[PDB]
Formats: structure tokens, C-alpha cells, sequence
């Protein structure tokens, strides 16, 4: 009964963004930023008083707090919100991130902030509902209901140095491939509840109702296409990974809208929530197709990310060979990789979050972004070039950020299910130290490649370092002492994982 | 006891205070922010090992919190400490406040002062970390720890992007060798269920009684990466370059920290390595070859820091062969004396080269022994240590005691492989120190020439009871051995006065024959490693990153939206706005549907 307020603050903060921009230009900031303190403070208040650690696993479904509402009754349909350690896991990430996001966009006082502030928020909210809802018809709905704020964010407030036109281009792009990705899952929802109808005689699209139902070989395995192909476009997972980098690159400069909306991997958590129990034998026969994919995706997003002399590509395809690690983890039996799974998205999401907002400060300071172009800034500022050489650090592997947990439990798992692939996953490893490096290399060491470069630029103000600083804090922590994101997903991720391994 | 916490919190303390001072406190507080961090490190190590020698030598455990615990996965944060551990946390300690205190004179008027102290406090407490591990996840944030602090610390002269390039491949290089020691880690937590070392060592024997294959995998994946942080064969060619950075940060990694790695994980797992003797003749031969290697490779080259980068892959290699003949006490002896006089050779060629100018050839230079008297006693007694001068130089029973060991196993070839491999040593060495010496007494310096004599071999680590007893050698062929290792780096001694210091005749008819140029050049880039390396490697990275560059997989899924518009722009040709057309279209669909309904029926 507080899952609906989790999801209608942002929009009915986004809603007062817009409304309050006539008491003041510099007003809805403000309302952005204690809506999304509001929904990062409930948040916290549902982990705290959840109880997710005491929590053992007890089967599918078990929701720690739950919501029902019926929406449209002809088809058996209903506002149906459920939160456990996973989702609320990745609520407390959003929320955090659309704080961040809010705070990133200060200090950008122009007209029609009110509506790029409702965006932000409607964004937000879609990512919300996606993590909460249990049902289909609202999943899906949510699922592109994110899209067109995002879509109007990166067209009309994007890159100012761009044409115009590539940012059509790149918008329209994006909208696309995950549009017809969700047509593609709505088309495998609606023949899985009609095969449900045909098998019992009731209307429902309710996640709970729709496990256990019994379908053929080929029918499970085409309903498993639709969902993996859905959830294959938003991870990325290649060769649908097109839009990404095109998308970041062409998003405004702030970087909010990346941390809101293109940062986040809604992808991975629907694949472990509706992927693997709905269809868990059509998943173990899928799996070595998947894991391939996952190592391909792994070594082709490093060979991208060497290549480009772009900032925001190179962090595009850093995020392709994480999501190539989820992936790989994803499709295995073993709860420890799964819970290095869950432990590598929300490290990966501090750590790319924090890169983004970085490189959104750099062309602030140096209106660039060619990496052939600049060099040796770190005797340039203040600040700037050791955050940066520590968030390349954590998105590198290192101990002492949670992306080394992540990824090694993961690769710890995955060895215990397929040795091989482990071992080429762990080259990938070493490739994404080689792009680091590089970035590293291209960017702040050596000499100065331009008049720009060659200039004493200011120094960062106190609210994005503090932010960042933040960032750096939880990354530490979370690389040290990771022991209550496991027990807070520790009973999802087993309800989970033990769904899948005796059903087939 | 309990104060190993400490042991690592203060030099965390001391890399934290002076990142975030980035460069506002002055040289004098920032050098005593991080000398003091380090000295006091040291300081309660002494301590420790005060009551550790109270108490029965009697292994302390001091478990701070669990790392990670999901199912039986139970990494736990714990620091565990025995006589090896406390040997090499000592160590460390030791050498690197020498070091910080000689890079606190040496570093004044610099730019990144406070940076480079923050990054060598970093650099000690992940060293720290890596030698007091209860398990080898504790040991590989460690490893990976020293690997980047080897990365910050080579290129610390960012601004020449050759100190860059040397640093990413010495990054690179190791994080290959940490990627063999995580299959290690896979493979025998996969067998075991447990990385903690005693406990791996107690359940290894009863899982293993029917096949070996699994346990030998692991322990050839642990000498993979062994080999790869201690640079030897076949993942060495990043120590040479690694002279980019400043001279106490080699005299760190050559000597304190980062080299000695390898021979620490080889001997704290030397139980997994004795129920597979292959893996374990295996690390012998592979530590032979490579002193080999660096002993043929150090005699023609022209720098000193790369002759010294040489000298320690030799010395790596001989640890190696002693843990290859399973002679852990004398492997850990020799750790001791070749840090310490490692230390010395490397600092006494910082003081050279700061006192010269502009990082000169060794050929130019000539009779520089008149011009600083301490600094060439101070080459001289870690050139005498290095070529084992015997009964004066702790060396020479480091080597000794390395011979012994492999005597008394029955190893006939790699005696005589380091029996060349000290012939070598010395003909190198003082090659290198007749060649710049002929033709205000800072106590690092002096404390470093006390242990690198037999001062410094008077001290036995307390390894009895942690590593098994070395088999004892008959007297009288332990003797001989003694009378063969003496009159063999004499003899190269001499040698190397004959030749070098002189007019130098032999040798210049030598290298300018066409075989000599052939092997001058062969050895000058070791053996054609790094060139293979670049060739196997790096060339087809480079090679498929230019090709991939404009996205492939992009275009083969972007190719629908060319024939969705070519499909588009053919179908808008029907659209002619003609009239006839239009009605010569509703009749030509007139027959086609009926067509289609006689057709179907
Ligand atoms: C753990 C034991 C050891 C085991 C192995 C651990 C391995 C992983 C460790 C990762 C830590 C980060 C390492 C890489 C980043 C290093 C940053 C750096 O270079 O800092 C120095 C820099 C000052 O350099 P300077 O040149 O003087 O000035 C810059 C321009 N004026 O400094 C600055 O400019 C300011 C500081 C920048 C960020 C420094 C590092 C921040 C992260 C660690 C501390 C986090 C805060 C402490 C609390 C944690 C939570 C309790
Ligand atoms: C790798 C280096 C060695 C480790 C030290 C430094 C690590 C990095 C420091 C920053 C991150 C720290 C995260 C962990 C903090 C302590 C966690 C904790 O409170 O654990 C609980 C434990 C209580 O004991 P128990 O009941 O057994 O709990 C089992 C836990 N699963 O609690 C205890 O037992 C507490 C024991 C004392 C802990 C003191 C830690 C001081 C750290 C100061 C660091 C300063 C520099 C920070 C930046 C470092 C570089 C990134
Ligand atoms: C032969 C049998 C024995 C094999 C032993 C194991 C392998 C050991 C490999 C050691 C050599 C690695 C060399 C790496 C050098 C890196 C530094 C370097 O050269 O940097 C140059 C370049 C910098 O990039 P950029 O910023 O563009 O620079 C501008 C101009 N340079 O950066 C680059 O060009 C990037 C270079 C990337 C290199 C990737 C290396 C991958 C290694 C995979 C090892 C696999 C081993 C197992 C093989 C299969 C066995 C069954
Ligand atoms: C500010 C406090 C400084 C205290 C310094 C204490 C150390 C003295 C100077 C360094 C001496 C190093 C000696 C290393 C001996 C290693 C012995 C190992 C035995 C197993």
C-alpha cells in the first residue's frame, strides 16, 4: 500500500515542475529535488522497515509489501505492485540516481526548464513502475511509457553542438528498437495469456497466475524469443546494442537524462523476474545461445570502447561489456553468480553514473569532447582528472569497488556452471583494463594536443563534487562491505534461482 | 598482539590525508605526513614481531569482518601471521621507510610531491594486504592493489607518454597474470569450496584421491600468476620498461614490494604445490630459464637501471629455482638479502643519475669513483652482495643455501644452471660498475649498506614450523659446494676486470663482429620477447579495433531501415497522380483478386 506513492511521487512531481515554473525560472529544480528526496527517503523507509534480511527463501511468488487495483476487469487486468529485496534494491538505485540527476541539471536556467524537469520525473517514475509492477499489461505499459519522455528529452534539450538533426536521428533511433521490442513482448504476453485461457477457462494477466502454465516445447521457446528479444535491445545485448552509444552521445550535456533513463538496466532484472520462471526450460535450452552472446558482447564492447575518440561512446560500450557479464550470469543455475549479478548492476550503475556525470563536467569546462584533442589535464584542475582516474579504476575491476565483487561472483558462479566461458569472460576482463587505460591515456596524461587543453580551466563547485564524492563513498563501501545488498536480495535471488533449477 | 589492523589503517591514513591535500601542505608536512605513516607502520611491526618472538611463534589470527558470505561462499576479511608473514610485512616495512625516507630528500622542488607520497603509502598498504591474507581473495585485492599502485607509480612523470605506455603495459602484462591466478582461484574453490589457506591445505589431500587433474591445473594457474606479478618467463617484459618512474619507485617494486609477490604465493600455498611435483619442477625450470635469460640479457646493455631491472629477474629467478627444488627457507633468506641489497644498488643509481644530468649512457661515463666516494662504496658493497662474495656478502649464503637446497633434491641441472647464472651475475655486475666508476652520508644509505654484508645475514626468518625443513647436504659436499660457488664468482670477477676495465680491446672486437652484433642485438631485446609479444598480441588488438571502428553489427541491423526506405521510394512511383493509371490499377486488382478466389475455391 505504499508501492503506488513510490510511483505517482515523481509524477505528480513532474506535474508540479512543470506548474511552478511561473512563480520563478530557477523554482522547479527545487520541486524536482525534493520529490526525488521524498521518493529516495520512502525508499529507504521500505528497506528499513521490510525486514529483507531475516527473510528466507520460501518459492515464488513472496512479496515483502503488495499492492492490487483493477484496471482494465474485461481482460483480467490490474495495477498490481509487489516489492522484495530485488526490486527494492533497484528502487533505492533510481531514486539515488534521479537525486543525482536532478542535482546534475542545477545551474541550467533556461526557458522550459519546467518541462525538462517533468521529463526527468516521468522518466523516473516509468523506471519505478517497471521495477515494481507484477503483471504484464502494467509491466509492458510502464516498459514504454519511459520512452517518449526520454525520447523528447534527447530531441529537443540534447547535445547543443550537435546538427539538430543527428539528435532526431539518434531519438529516433533509440525509439524504435525498444518500441518494436516491446511490441515483440507484448505479442509473447498476449499468446502466453491466451494459451493460459485456452488451458483453464480465466482472463488474467497477473505474473503469479501466469507461472506453472503448461505449453509445449516450441510455444515456451517462442515466448522465451519474444521476451529475450525485448529485454535483448534495452540491456544492450548485440547485435541489438545499436542505439545505444547514439543515445548517450546525443543526450544532453548534463548527462541527467543518461543516469535517468539510459543508465539504468531495467533489462536484466526482466530477465531474472520474467524470463526465468515463466519459461525455465525454454531458458535452459536458450542458455548457451545467451552465453555466447554474452561473451561476444563482452569482447565486442571492448574492442568498440578501444576504439572510440569519444568520452560518452567509450562509457556506451563500457556498459555493453558489463551488460555482457549480467547476461552471461544471468542464464547459469548457481545463486552466487546471480547474486554477483545483482551486485555488478548496481555497482556498474554507480560506477557509469559517475563517469557520465564527470565527462558532463569536462565539456562544461572545455566545450569538447575529442579525446584526440585533449591531453594532459590533470595539471589543468583541480578536481576533475583523480575522480575520473578513480571511476576508470572501479569500471576497470579493482578491489575496493563493488564492480570486482560483482563481476567475480559472477565469474565464481559461472565456473561452478560452464568453466569455459568463464575463462573468456575473464579475458574480457583483461580487455576492459586495456580501454580503461586508454581512456586514461587519451584523456588526461601526456601532453596538450590543443589551445584549449593548454589552459588553466576552474575547478569543479562544491555540489558536484560532493555528489560525486558520494558516489566514490558508496563504491568503496559497497566494494568493501557488500554484506547488506546480498542479504537484502539474498531471498528474491533464491526464489529465483530455485524456480529455475528443478522445473526443468 | 593484534595490531596488524594498524599495520595497514596508517598507511590508508597517510594515502588519504595527502590525496585530499592535493598539493596545498607544504613539501615539509606532506614528506613528514607520509614518512611519519610509514615509520610508525614500522614501528608496530616491530612490536609485532616483539611479541610474536615472546609467545611460542605461535600463528595469530585477527579476523575484522566477512567480505562476502552468499551459501557456502564464505570470503571472510580476516589477517592471518606466521613467521613468513611477519618476514615479509617486515620487510616491507623496513624498506619502505628507508625508501620513503630517501625519496622524502629525493623528491624536494617536485611536482606531485604529495601525490607520489600519497600513491607509495597506497602502494605499502596493499602489500601489506597481500602478505597478511587468510585467503587468496584477501591476497588478490592485494595483488591487484600493487598492480595499480605499479601502474600510478610508473607513470608518475605523466607528461612523456613513453612513461604511459611503459606503465599500461606493466599493467597490462600483470592483469593477464592476475587473470591466470582467478582461474586458480575458480578452480579451487570449485574443488574445495574454501580459499582459506590452511583450510585448503587440510581438505586438498581427501578430495584429490582418485584425480589429480583439477589440483594440477590449479596450482599451474597459481604459477601463471606468480609468474606474471614477479616477471618472470613468460610474462617478463614489462620489468625492463618499467623504468619510466622515478628510482625509489623501482627500488620499491624491485626490492620491497612488488617482485616478491610471487615467491610469497608460491610459498604459502607450497602445500597444494607438493601433491603436484611436476607444477613444481615446473616453477624450477621456469625460474632457471629465466635467470638464465636475464643473466645473458643484463651483460650488453647500456643503461644502469635496466641492468639492475635484469639483475632482479635473475634473482627472481634463483627464489624460483630454490621453490622449484622445494628450499623455502633459503628462497625466503635470499627474498631478505636481495631486497636489501636491491634497495642499496637502486637508491645508490638514483644518487648517480640525480648527481649527473640529463639520464645519461653508462658507456659516457668513466672513473666517476673519485667524484662521489660513498655512493661508489655504497654500488660497490650491492655489487659485492649480487655477485655472492663469499663470507663478506649475505648473497653468498643466500646462494649457498639456494645450491644446498637443490644438491640435496637431487637437482643436478638446475645446480649448474645457477651455477652459470652466478657466473653470470658477476660478470655483469661489475661489467656495469667498472664500465661508469673506472676509466652526505643520508642513513638509508648507511642502514642499507649494514644489511647488505653479513650483518644482514646474520638474521634468520623465523620459518620453522611454517615451511618444511630443507634436506640437509653431507659436510663435505656442502664445502666443495661453498669452494665451487667462491672461486666460480671470483673467477667472474676477475674476468669482468680483464675485459672491462681496461683498454677494452677484447670486447670491442667482440661486439663489432657480425655473430657478436647478431648476439648484442638478441640480448639487448630480451631474446626477441617483447617483439613476439607485439607481434602475437598487440598488432592484431590494434588491427581489429581499426577495423571495427565504424561499427559492423550497427550497419548489418541499420541495412532494414535502407530497404524499408528504397521499398518506400519504389512503392511512391504507383503515386503519379494519373488518372488512367489509377482506374488501369483498380481494374488490374479487379483480375488479381479474382484470380486469386478461382485459384483458391
Ligand atoms: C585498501 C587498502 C589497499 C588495498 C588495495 C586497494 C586498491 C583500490 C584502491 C582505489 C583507490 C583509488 C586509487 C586510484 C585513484 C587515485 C586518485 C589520486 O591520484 O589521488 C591523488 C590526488 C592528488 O594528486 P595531486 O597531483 O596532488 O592533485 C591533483 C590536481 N591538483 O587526489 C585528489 O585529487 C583528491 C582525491 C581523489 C580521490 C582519491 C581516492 C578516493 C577513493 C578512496 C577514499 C574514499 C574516501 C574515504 C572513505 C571511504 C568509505 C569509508
Ligand atoms: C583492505 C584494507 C584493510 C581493511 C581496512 C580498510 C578497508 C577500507 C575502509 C573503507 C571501507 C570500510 C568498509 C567496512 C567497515 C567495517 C565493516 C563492519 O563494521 O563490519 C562489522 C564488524 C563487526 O564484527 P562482526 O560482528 O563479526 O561482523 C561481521 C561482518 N560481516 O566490524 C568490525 O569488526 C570493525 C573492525 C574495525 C574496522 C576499522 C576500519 C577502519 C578503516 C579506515 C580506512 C581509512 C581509509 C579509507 C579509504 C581506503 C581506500 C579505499
Ligand atoms: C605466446 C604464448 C604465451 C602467451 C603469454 C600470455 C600473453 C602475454 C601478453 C604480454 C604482452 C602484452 C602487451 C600489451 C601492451 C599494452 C601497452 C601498449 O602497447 O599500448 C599501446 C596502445 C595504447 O593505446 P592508445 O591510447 O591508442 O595509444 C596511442 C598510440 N599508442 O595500446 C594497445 O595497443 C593495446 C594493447 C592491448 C593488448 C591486449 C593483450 C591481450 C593478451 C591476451 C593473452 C592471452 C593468453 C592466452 C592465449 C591463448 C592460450 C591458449
Ligand atoms: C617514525 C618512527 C620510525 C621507526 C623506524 C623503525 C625501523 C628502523 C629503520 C628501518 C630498518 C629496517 C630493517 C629491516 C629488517 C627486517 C628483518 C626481517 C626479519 C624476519
Amino acid at each position: 500500500m505504499l508501492l503506488p506513492w513510490l510511483i505517482l511521487i515523481p509524477f505528480i512531481g513532474g506535474f508540479l515542475c512543470w506548474q511552478t515554473e511561473r512563480f520563478g525560472v530557477k523554482v522547479p529544480r527545487w520541486i524536482a529535488l525534493i520529490t526525488m528526496g521524498l521518493t529516495l527517503a520512502l525508499s529507504l523507509q521500505l528497506w528499513l522497515q521490510g525486514g529483507y534480511s531475516l527473510t528466507q527463501s520460501a518459492g515464488i511468488p513472496q512479496w515483502q509489501s503488495e499492492f492490487d487495483m483493477p484496471w482494465i476487469p474485461r481482460f483480467g487486468i490490474s495495477i498490481h505492485l509487489a516489492i522484495d529485496g530485488l526490486s527494492l534494491l533497484m528502487v533505492v538505485l533510481t531514486g539515488l540516481l534521479g537525486v543525482l540527476a536532478v542535482l546534475c541539471s542545477w545551474k541550467e536556467i533556461e526557458k522550459y526548464q519546467g518541462f525538462f524537469h517533468l521529463n526527468l520525473m516521468w522518466i523516473l517514475g516509468g523506471v519505478i513502475g517497471v521495477f515494481l509492477a507484477i503483471d504484464m499489461f502494467l509491466f509492458f505499459f510502464f516498459w514504454e511509457m519511459m520512452l517518449v519522455p526520454m525520447y523528447f528529452l534527447i530531441a529537443l534539450w540534447g547535445h547543443k553542438a550537435s546538427d539538430g538533426k543527428t539528435r532526431i536521428t539518434a531519438a529516433t533511433k533509440f525509439f524504435i528498437y525498444t518500441q518494436a521490442s516491446g511490441l515483440v513482448m507484448l505479442i509473447a504476453i498476449l499468446a502466453l495469456v491466451f494459451v493460459h485461457y485456452n488451458a483453464t477457462g480465466v482472463w488474467t494477466f497477473n505474473y503469479e497466475e501466469l507461472l506453472n502454465t503448461p505449453m509445449s516445447s516450441g510455444v515456451e521457446y517462442l515466448l522465451m524469443l519474444g521476451f529475450f528479444i525485448a529485454f535483448a535491445v534495452k540491456m544492450p545485448v548485440v547485435p541489438l546494442h545499436g542505439w545505444l552509444p547514439d543515445a548517450h552521445s546525443q543526450a544532453p550535456t548534463a548527462g541527467s537524462v543518461d543516469l535517468a533513463g539510459i543508465l539504468l538496466k531495467t533489462a536484466a532484472y526482466g530477465l531474472l523476474r520474467f524470463s526465468l520462471p515463466l519459461f525455465p526450460n525454454a531458458s535452459a535450452e536458450f542458455a548457451p545461445i545467451a552465453m555466447w552472446l554474452g561473451v561476444i558482447g563482452i569482447f565486442y564492447g571492448a574492442w568498440m570502447a578501444f576504439a572510440q575518440t569519444d568520452i560518452k561512446r567509450l562509457i556506451a560500450y563500457t556498459s555493453v561489456s558489463h551488460m555482457g557479464f549480467v547476461l552471461i550470469a544471468i542464464y547459469t543455475g548457481s545463486q552466487l553468480a546471480y547474486q554477483g549479478a545483482v551486485i555488478q548492476m548496481i555497482a556498474h550503475g554507480l560506477s557509469a553514473a559517475g563517469l557520465f556525470i564527470l565527462c558532463g563536467q569536462l565539456y562544461e569546462r572545455i566545450h569538447t569532447r575529442d579525446m584526440r584533442m585533449m591531453g594532459g589535464l590533470w595539471s589543468k584542475m583541480k578536481w576533475l582528472p583523480a575522480l575520473s582516474l578513480f571511476f576508470a579504476v572501479a569500471t576497470l575491476g579493482m578491489p575496493g569497488t563493488g564492480n570486482f565483487v560483482g563481476e567475480f561472483m559472477i565469474l565464481f558462479g559461472s565456473f561452478q556452471v560452464v568453466p569455459v566461458i568463464t575463462v573468456i569472460s575473464t579475458f574480457g576482463l583483461v580487455f576492459a583494463s586495456v580501454y580503461s587505460l586508454a581512456m586514461l591515456h587519451r584523456a588526461y596524461f601526456g601532453k596538450a594536443k590543443s589551445q584549449i587543453a593548454s589552459q588553466e580551466l576552474p575547478g569543479m563547485s562544491l555540489r558536484e563534487l560532493f555528489m560525486i564524492l558520494l558516489l566514490v563513498v558508496l563504491l568503496v563501501l559497497l566494494g568493501f562491505y557488500p554484506q547488506p545488498i546480498l542479504d537484502t536480495s539474498h531471498s528474491a535471488i533464491g526464489n529465483i534461482q530455485q524456480w529455475f533449477v528443478n522445473s526443468v | 598482539m593484534n595490531m596488524l589492523a594498524l599495520t595497514i589503517i596508517l598507511p590508508l591514513i597517510g594515502f588519504v590525508l595527502l590525496a585530499f591535500s592535493r598539493g596545498r601542505w607544504s613539501e615539509n608536512v606532506s614528506a613528514i605526513v607520509g614518512v611519519g605513516s610509514v615509520g610508525l607502520a614500522a614501528l608496530v611491526t616491530a612490536f609485532i614481531g616483539v611479541d610474536f618472538f615472546a609467545n611460542g611463534e605461535q600463528t595469530y589470527s585477527q579476523p575484522l569482518w566477512t567480505w562476502m558470505s552468499v551459501g557456502d561462499f564464505n570470503i571472510g576479511f580476516n589477517l592471518v601471521l606466521d613467521g613468513l608473514s611477519l618476514t615479509m610485512l617486515s620487510v616491507v616495512t623496513g624498506v619502505g621507510f628507508l625508501i620513503h625516507m630517501y625519496a622524502s630528500w629525493y623528491m624536494r622542488g617536485e611536482e606531485g610531491y604529495s601525490r607520489f607520497f600519497a600513491y607509495t603509502n597506497l602502494f605499502i598498504a596493499s602489500m601489506v594486504v597481500l602478505v597478511l591474507a587468510d585467503n587468496l581473495l584477501l591476497m588478490y585485492l592485494g595483488w591487484e592493489g600493487v598492480g595499480l599502485c605499479s601502474y600510478l607509480l610508473i607513470g608518475f612523470y605523466y607528461t612523456d607518454p613513453k612513461n604511459g605506455a611503459a606503465a599500461m603495459k606493466a599493467f597490462v602484462v600483470t592483469r593477464v597474470g592476475d587473470v591466470f591466478l582467478a582461474f586458480a582461484l575458480f578452480i579451487l574453490y570449485n574443488e574445495l569450496g574454501t580459499l582459506n589457506f590452511r583450510e585448503m591445505v587440510e581438505l586438498a589431500p581427501a578430495h584429490f584421491a582418485d584425480g589429480n587433474n583439477m589440483l594440477m591445473w590449479a596450482t599451474l594457474m597459481l604459477l601463471g600468476g606468480a609468474v606474471g606479478k614477479s616477471a618472470q618467463l613468460p610474462l617478463q617484459t614489462w620489468l625492463a620498461d618499467a623504468m619510466a618512474g622515478p628510482t625509489p619507485v623501482s627500488a620499491l617494486i624491485h626490492a620491497a614490494t612488488m617482485v616478491t609477490a610471487g615467491v610469497y604465493l608460491i610459498a604459502r600455498t607450497h602445500g597444494l604445490f607438493l601433491m603436484t611435483p611436476e607444477v613444481l619442477h615446473l616453477v624450477g625450470i621456469v625460474g632457471a630459464v629465466t635467470l638464465l635469460l636475464a643473466g645473458f640479457a643484463a651483460l650488453v646493455q647500456t643503461d644502469i637501471k635496466r641492468v639492475l631491472a635484469y639483475s632482479t629477474m635473475s634473482q627472481i629467478g634463483y627464489m624460483f629455482l630454490a621453490l622449484g627444488v622445494q628450499a623455502w627457507d633459503a628462497a625466503i633468506f635470499h627474498l631478505m638479502t636481495h631486497a636489501f641489497f636491491k634497495a642499496l644498488l637502486f637508491l645508490a643509481s638514483g644518487s648517480v643519475i640525480l648527481a649527473c644530468h640529463h639520464e645519461q649512457n653508462i658507456f659516457k661515463m668513466g672513473g666517476l669513483r673519485k667524484s662521489i666516494p660513498l655512493v661508489y662504496l655504497c654500488f660497490l658493497v650491492g655489487g659485492a652482495a649480487l655477485s655472492a662474495l663469499p663470507l663478506v656478502t649475505a648473497g653468498f649464503f643466500s646462494k649457498d643455501e639456494i645450491l644446498a637446497g637443490a644438491m640435496a633434491n637431487g637437482h643436478i641441472n638446475l645446480m649448474v644452471a645457477g651455477l652459470v647464472g652466478a657466473f653470470m651475475t658477476s660478470l655483469y655486475t661489475f661489467r656495469m660498475i667498472f664500465i661508469v666508476f673506472h676509466g652526505t652520508h643520508s642513513l638509508p644509505l648507511i642502514v642499507l649498506l649494514i644489511l647488505s654484508t653479513f650483518v644482514g645475514a646474520l638474521i634468520v626468518p623465523p620459518l620453522q614450523g611454517v615451511l618444511p625443513q630443507t634436506t640437509e647436504l653431507a659436510h663435505g659436499s656442502m664445502l666443495t659446494l661453498e669452494i665451487t660457488s667462491g672461486v666460480v664468482a671470483v673467477v667472474g670477477i676477475l674476468l669482468a676486470a680483464w675485459l672491462w676495465l681496461g683498454k677494452r680491446t677484447l670486447v670491442t672486437s667482440i661486439a663489432n663482429s657480425a655473430p657478436g652484433r647478431l648476439l648484442s642485438t638478441w640480448w639487448y631485446n630480451a631474446w626477441g620477447f617483447d617483439w613476439l609479444y607485439d607481434k602475437v598480441f598487440v598488432k592484431p588488438f590494434l588491427g581489429i579495433a581499426w577495423l571495427l571502428k565504424r561499427d559492423p553489427l550497427n550497419s548489418m541491423m541499420n541495412i532494414p531501415a535502407v530497404l524499408s526506405r528504397f521499398a518506400g521510394k519504389g512503392l511512391l512511383l504507383s503515386e503519379n497522380g494519373y488518372l488512367r493509371w489509377y482506374v488501369a490499377s483498380m481494374s488490374i486488382g479487379a483480375v488479381v483478386v479474382l484470380a486469386l478466389l478461382m485459384v483458391l475455391r
